[PDB]
C-alpha cells in the first residue's frame, strides 16, 4: 500500500526555543565614544572660532581704516 | 522547521521594544477571583497565574 508516512529515519531536529543573539559594545564603550567624539569637536570649533575672531578683528581694522574717507 | 526564525523575528520586534511595553505594564490588570466569577476562559486565566487547560 502506498499512504502518507514519515520516512523510515523519522524527521529532523526542529528548533523551537528563542534565540536572541545578545550584540553590541558594552556601555562603557559607547560613553568613552561619545566623550571622545564631544572632546574633538570642541577642540575643533575652538580652534575654528578662534581663526574667525581674527578674520573679524582684521575685517574691522580694516573698516576702521576706510571710514574717515566715507 | 522555518517558522521558528519568524518567530524570534517578532519577539525581538515587539517584545524588547520599549514603546510597545510602556503601552502594556499595567493595562488591564485582573485578579484570579475576578478571572473565574467572570467566566474568563483560556489565557485570561493564564494571565492572571490560574493554572488551568484543557
Amino acid at each position: 500500500v502506498k499512504q502518507d508516512m514519515p520516512p523510515v529515519g523519522g524527521y529532523g531536529p526542529i528548533d523551537y526555543k528563542r534565540n536572541l543573539p545578545r550584540r553590541g559594545l558594552s556601555g562603557y564603550s559607547m560613553f568613552a565614544v561619545g566623550i571622545g567624539a564631544l572632546l574633538f569637536g570642541y577642540w575643533s570649533m575652538m580652534r575654528w572660532n578662534r581663526e574667525r575672531r581674527r578674520l573679524q578683528i582684521e575685517d574691522f581694522e580694516a573698516r576702521i581704516a576706510l571710514m574717515p574717507l566715507l | 522547521k522555518n517558522f521558528s526564525l519568524r518567530i524570534d523575528e517578532l519577539e525581538e520586534m515587539l517584545t524588547n521594544n520599549r514603546i510597545w511595553r510602556n503601552r502594556t505594564v499595567d493595562i488591564g490588570v485582573v485578579t484570579a477571583e475576578d478571572a473565574l466569577n467572570y467566566g474568563f476562559s483560556g489565557v485570561m486565566l493564564r494571565g492572571s497565574g490560574i493554572q488551568w487547560d484543557l
